[PDB]
């Protein structure tokens, strides 16, 4: 249509047409709403739109239009106020104040246009932040004086004061300079004595609700910062804890105020203040017990019904009780007349802890952690909470959530399946529950065991049989592992495991047998100390795990393999020795039947089994016996490896068979799995396959390039090429795994390195970009990390083969080849760290690209790239400084010092790299400190001769910042650089000066004296 | 629910894609149970597929005998085919679907069942 | 029965991807910054009838903020989004909340920590406590893995309808029509089809 006419500012603004575009946006839909959206944004973004705000506030009949007008003024006041002449600033102030008073005195507008008035109050506060009090010292006296003329004006004055307190004390850290925030903080602190009078009077005498609620809402903000005497040396605590708790329309905001009072670290030596802190808590709990609910109420059912504000009130009550008791409960623990209050409050928390609400449970659980940890150490306190803790044991045992190890879960259709995603929130909640229950067990082991032994009895006889009930109980049993002593724990677990061994072979069903299998496996995996001292049990356990590896359910199979590793990581000594009443070490029995045991396991679970055997075999430290145990274990993969190597030296096509690719990759995956658990002990097995594996790597590499030439780049997506590249990735992963754990570095350099680089480097360099495996870069990083100091020519070769070609892949955008970006800068980091000489061997053009690569990593929003890039620049500067006064170091500063200084200033100030501010500040401070410590023994310019680098640096940065931020006065830039220079050894203050600069570049007229804050 | 007059002939977990020919890329449309539903009255079999948690329909069309399953270049566990009338998003639209399964075994079993259901609608 | 929903958060936190996942079922991998706001209707079928969310997907980047807090007017529920792999986006949650509730004093609000599918998590669960004092509901979510992706709307629908027992139900499956292909273009159902046949499916290393 013709809605764009309002964007023409030559003619008068059609107020009516504006009101239609606004109504089309908010109330419309589809294209006309999107059309009106782009028009309203353009109208709002016009630098002259604020001059039309006067007539929009007068002649418009649409509240949303007046809202947008205020947003246009808000941008003016926040960013360009100090550029207007003195008459415009007074003019805008007057008609904002005039409109506010106008809307308050009209009683009907005061009720119907709450949004427009709130937007006006916030806008007025933006003027206060610019003008008050140095140009409006009578604001608070006038505001207090106008409060008595009208009750609407008074209620709105509480909103203005609330907003002002928020902007000065709660949201000023990142929006004002340090000097400005300190200025407005002192200004409000000076005038608060007269603000509390108005607040207390309105609270003492009180009209009806609305004005009280707005007053209490403003008080909640004052409690963040005002002195304690305003709270304890007046009657306001008696008003909050009694009067404003009775009426439900002020109960919520009063409860939030009392929570804020409860959070203060009161003078712990004043018997009077302790008396008032006990008093308002006693009054609050009495008001709840008589006006809201008694201590015996089913808050779980109250919260589930969700009537009115019940859920928010119970949330705020939980927050009030935990905040107060975590800080002041000692005030109640000694006096015997305060005991019932102390226990009724905790009984409310017990009832609150039965609500089905994850986040609310975490809140009350956080306090229970605070309590039981104190009862664990503080003498003579446990007995006070004996009945509270006993109830708490029931609650936590019945609300245990599923730990990591349990891979079986009930599905949305009621079937017990295997979990596909890991629930990080559930895992953390289980650990928090375990931490509390472990403390609760220490506080009374007898009570804990009886609850668990009684619940298990009613699980065994079907009286309370339930998937939920057998799971929570079993997870609670495993979580308290380590709290009982041996013999005491011996008694306990033999009992538990037996009934679980029973229940397992009593309940028939695909689902039931899988629920008990996971509970058995979790409990048993949590008690290795018991399994160590009972080989007969451990062997029975291990054989049940093998029996679970033959079940149909993949989750039971997976957990059996994970439980096997978990047990073996702690009990591996009992597998290598000849146990009494045994024919051989149990590892020898496992290795022999390894084909039968793993007959039904999928490949990635067979590999986990082999990794578990590798943990056992590494316990044996007899070199001959272990290397033989290693050979016995790898028989099947080596036998299959010899076959696909005997018939592969001839007939190269065998590798191309899809089934053979899957077999080859699983063989290498088994070698990776074992090498992970054995580390440096894997060397005998690695050498048995190493030279053949690298030829296989060459054979696979040629086939890959042949496919891409025959089929195109699309070949890299096919299952065939994807399968071949897996062999390359698994080969690199195996070599990287070993070298990362190798102890015999001489063997690595003399035997492993030279065939590795020959097989991977030119293959990576001469493949097309889409065929390059980022795992090559990852492998070279481990080489340079572990033996980089022993192969200075290998590091040079690594650079030449990957540096330029990988940099070209990742320097056109920020998202193509994401795994290459991460591994690329990880490699450049370790080379620049442990083998910096390789960069000295780069041609000056290739060193220019190196600096370009570092700064390119600055501008990444990817934290994996951004962090490494700032670390490389920091280490490069240190590497250059350690060289001293040589041509390369002097050439470096001449060519690159100001490139690093300016590229660091760019990402500091572009508002798009806030996540790396700390490391950016650290880099800029190191660069500035170089000049002001005379560590650069050459001139940085090509300015009259004899001038210092200190002087040129200041002239350079002042000129740089002047052109980049032209709206800054010369003295703003001068004072900022002066402070930034004096502070280049004090990172905290240096970062404070930078943050003050980032505030000032967002507005006009920043005070240059702000940089003298320190 | 409009499913009681139907019998389930085949069920399998799958991921469904639609081809955005403009951008020349595959876009996901849903993950959940793919079902072959034979109407007990008219004996015509349809594909009905709902997204996991929301249970919103992402596939709803007759397994017409004129449809043919073709492999995708980068998958051995997927099938591609055109659909001239799917009503998952309302009015009958035309789509080029792709459906992926957890394994090649599931993908072959699907093609067996997909063709078995085609012979049913051919009467 | 429709309700206005504003969606706010820092740029890149996944606001648009989360909505697109609910509209079409897709997962957008590109980051195309939102300009101002985009309004999309979103209907859910419940046991209390259909509910419609007019989702105002606002812009997180300041330079594209558009009308900014002007989008919040007459909103009836809200979602605050941050990214668990970016601590900065969680430190800005109090700012998005502050602007939001100054316009919408009493609405249901969900706080969402997105991208929980990424292994290297920066905002750990132990430090996410801002919602407690502010009466916000919190969910770990992932638009990529779909973890808890329906729970924001399920909680909001229960709070907006006033029925804590509200559940999503299967939308009815109308009978699909019988239609034969078009032999006028069936000779051309082999260009746009062979194209799709040779365009590889994404994320072939997933379980589905
Ligand atoms: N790994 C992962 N990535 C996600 C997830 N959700 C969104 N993303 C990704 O985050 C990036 C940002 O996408 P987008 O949805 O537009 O975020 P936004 O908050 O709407 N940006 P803006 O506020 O500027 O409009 C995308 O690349 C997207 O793929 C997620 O759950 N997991
Ligand atoms: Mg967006």
């Amino acid at each position: 249509g013709s809605m764009e006419g309002i964007l023409d500012f030559s003619n008068d603004l059609d107020i009516a047409l504006l009101d239609q575009v606004v109504s089309t946006f908010y109330q419309g839909s589809g294209v006309q709403q999107k059309q009106a959206q782009e028009i309203l944004t353009k109208f709002q973004d016009n630098p002259d739109a604020w001059q039309k705000a006067d007539q929009i506030l007068q002649f418009s009949t649409n509240p949303q239009s007046k809202f947008i007008a205020l947003s246009i003024l808000d941008k003016l006041i926040t960013r360009k106020w100090k550029l207007l002449p003195n008459d415009h600033r007074i003019g805008i102030r007057n008609f904002v104040v005039g409109m506010i008073i106008s809307m308050c005195q009209d009683d009907e507008v005061f009720k119907t246009q709450k949004n427009l008035i709130n937007k006006s109050d916030l806008t007025l506060v933006q003027i206060l932040k610019q003008e008050w009090p140095q140009n409006w010292p009578e604001f608070i006296p006038e505001l207090i004086g106008s409060s008595s003329s009208s009750v609407n004006v008074c209620e709105n004055n509480m909103i203005v004061l609330k907003l002002l307190s928020e902007e000065v004390f709660d949201f000023s850290a990142e929006q004002m300079t340090q000097a400005k925030a300190l200025h407005l903080k002192n200004s409000m602190s000076k005038e608060f004595e007269q603000i509390f009078k108005l607040c207390f009077q309105v609270l003492e005498q009180g009209s009806s609700s609305s004005l009280i609620v707005a007053t209490l809402e403003s008080l909640l903000r004052y409690l963040h910062w005002i002195p304690y005497r305003y709270i304890y040396e007046t009657n306001i605590l008696e008003l909050l804890s009694t009067k404003f708790m009775t009426s439900p329309d002020t109960r919520a905001i009063t409860l939030k105020c009392l929570t804020e009072v409860s959070n203060l670290k009161i003078p712990q030596d004043n018997d009077l203040i302790k008396r008032q802190t006990v008093l308002f808590f006693q009054n609050t709990l009495q008001q709840i017990a008589t006006s809201v609910m008694p201590v015996t109420a089913d808050l779980k059912a109250t919260y589930a019904n969700a009537n009115g504000n019940d859920q928010s009130f119970l949330q705020d009550l939980a927050m009030f009780l935990t905040t107060y008791l975590a800080r002041n409960r000692a005030l109640l623990e000694s006096d015997e007349s305060l005991r019932e209050l102390l226990l009724n409050a905790h009984q409310y928390l017990i009832q609150l802890s039965k609500i089905e609400e994850r986040e609310l449970f975490k809140t009350t659980l956080d306090y229970w952690h605070n309590l039981v940890a104190d009862l664990f150490y503080e003498p003579l306190k446990k007995h006070i909470y004996e009945e509270i803790c006993s109830q708490l044991r029931l609650v936590i045992i019945e609300n245990m959530v599923r730990p990591e190890e349990v891979l079986v879960v009930e599905n949305d259709e009621g079937e017990i399946v295997r979990e596909f995603v890991k629930e990080s929130d559930t895992i953390q909640l289980y650990k928090s529950e375990r931490e509390v229950l472990v403390y609760l067990t220490h506080l009374n082991v007898i009570d804990t065991e009886e609850i668990m032994i009684s619940k298990l009895a009613r699980q065994i006889d079907g009286s309370e049989w339930s998937w939920h009930n057998i799971n929570t109980l079993s997870w609670a049993i495993g979580s308290i592992s380590g709290t009982m002593s041996e013999d005491t724990e011996k008694r306990f677990v033999v009992t538990v495991i037996k009934d679980l061994l029973g229940l397992c072979e009593q309940k028939r069903g695909k689902d039931n047998k899988a629920v008990v299998a996971s509970d058995i496996m979790y409990v048993v995996g949590q008690y290795p100390r018991f399994l160590k001292a009972h080989w007969n049990f451990l062997r029975t356990v291990i054989l049940k795990l093998f029996k679970f590896m033959h079940e149909t359910h993949e989750g039971v199979q997976d957990m059996a393999c994970d439980t096997f590793i978990k047990i073996v990581q702690k009990c591996k000594y009992h597998f290598v020795i000849q146990q009494p009443r045994e024919s051989e070490p149990f590892i020898q029995t496992i290795i022999r039947d390894i084909q039968k045991t793993t007959a039904d396991l999928q490949p990635q679970q067979v590999h986990t089994f082999y990794k578990a055997c590798g943990i056992i075999i590494s316990e044996e430290r007899s070199v001959a016996e272990r290397n033989r145990l290693l050979s016995d274990l790898m028989q099947l993969p080596n036998m299959a490896w010899d076959t696909i190597v005997e018939q592969s030296t001839a007939n190269p096509t065998l590798l191309l068979d899809s089934e053979t690719v899957k077999i080859i990759a699983n063989i290498i995956k088994t070698n990776v799995a074992v090498c992970t658990s054995m580390g440096a002990d894997f060397y005998p097995q690695l050498g048995h396959i190493y030279y053949n594996m690298l030829q296989l790597y060459r054979a696979v590499s040629s086939m890959i390039s042949a496919q891409v030439a025959a089929e195109g780049l699309i070949a890299t997506k096919t299952p065939k090429v994807r399968g071949l590249r897996t062999i390359k990735k698994e080969i690199l992963k195996l070599v990287e795994t070993y070298i990362s754990k190798a102890r015999n570095l001489d063997d690595v350099v003399k035997v492993l390195v030279e065939p590795l680089l020959n097989a991977v480097l030119e293959d990576y360099m001469n493949n097309v970009p889409d065929a390059r495996d980022a795992e090559v870069l990852n492998c070279m990083t481990t080489v340079v990390e572990k033996v980089g100091h022993m192969i200075p020519q290998g590091v040079i070769l690594i650079l030449q083969s990957v540096f330029e070609c990988t940099l070209d892949m990742i320097n056109k955008d920020f998202t193509e080849y994401p795994e290459h970006r991460v591994e690329f800068y990880k490699l450049l980091k370790v080379i620049n760290e442990k083998s910096f000489a390789a960069f000295l061997e780069l041609p000056p053009a290739a060193f220019k690209l190196f600096v370009d690569a570092i700064c390119w990593a600055f501008k990444h929003n990817n934290r994996d790239v951004e962090v490494n890039g700032l670390q490389i620049a920091l280490d490069l500067v240190k590497n250059i400084e350690r060289m001293g006064n040589v041509p390369f170091a002097n050439e470096f500063h001449k060519n690159y010092f100001f490139i690093f200084v300016s590229e660091t200033f760019f990402v500091l100030t572009d508002s798009d790299h806030k996540s790396g501010f700390s490391k950016q500040a650290l880099l800029l401070m190191k660069l500035i400190s170089l000049v002001y410590d005379n560590k650069i023994s050459v001139p940085l310019y090509q300015v009259p001769q004899g001038t210092s680098n200190q002087v040129y640096l200041s002239q350079y940065l002042a000129n740089m910042l002047s052109n980049a931020f032209p709206h800054l006065t010369s003295e703003q830039i001068a004072s900022f650089l002066s402070a930034l220079t004096k502070q280049c050894k004090d990172l905290v203050v240096f970062k404070g000066t930078l943050r003050d600069f980032l505030v000032q570049i967002k507005e006009v007229g920043g005070d240059p004296t702000d940089y003298l804050f320190a | 629910t409009m499913e009681e007059d139907e019998e389930v002939l085949y069920k399998v977990r799958a991921k469904l894609f639609r081809f955005d020919a403009d951008a020349k890329e595959w876009k996901e449309r849903g993950t959940g149970d793919c079902k072959f539903l034979k109407n007990k009255k008219t004996n015509k079999v349809r594909i009905l597929m709902r997204r996991d948690k929301t249970l919103k329909i992402c596939a709803n069309h007759i397994i017409a005998p004129e449809y043919t399953l073709k492999p995708n270049v980068g998958s051995d566990r997927s099938w591609v085919y055109a659909c001239t009338a799917d009503i998952a998003e309302g009015e009958a639209e035309a789509f080029t679907f792709a459906i992926r399964f957890g394994s090649k075994e599931n993908a072959d079993k699907f093609k067996e069942e997909f063709e078995k259901a085609q012979e049913i609608n051919k009467k | 029965v429709q309700f206005k929903l504003v969606l706010v958060g820092d740029g890149g936190t996944g606001k648009t991807t989360f909505v697109k996942r609910h509209l079409t079922g897709e997962f957008e991998k590109k980051y195309v910054a939102t300009l101002g706001v985009e309004v999309h209707p979103l209907v859910f079928h419940t046991n209390r009838g259909p509910i419609k969310f007019n989702v105002w997907d606002t812009a997180g980047q300041e330079k594209f903020g558009g009308l900014r807090d002007g989008y919040y007017i007459q909103a009836q529920c809200a979602i605050i989004m941050f990214d668990v792999t970016s601590r900065v986006t969680y430190k800005n949650v109090p700012n998005w909340h502050r602007d939001l509730v100054r316009v919408c004093e009493n609405i249901p609000i969900v706080l969402c920590g997105n991208k929980v599918d990424i292994k290297d998590r920066k905002v750990k669960a132990k430090s996410i406590v801002f919602h407690r004092k502010k009466n916000l509901q919190y969910y770990d979510i992932s638009a990529k893995s779909n973890y808890n992706f329906e729970k924001p709307f399920l909680w909001l629908a229960r709070k907006l309808i006033g029925d804590p027992n509200l559940e999503f139900v299967a939308m009815p499956a109308l009978a699909p029509p019988e239609v034969v292909m078009d032999p006028a273009l069936a000779a051309q159902y082999e260009h746009d089809l062979e194209v799709a046949q040779t365009t590889a499916l994404p994320d072939e290393d997933d379980d589905l």
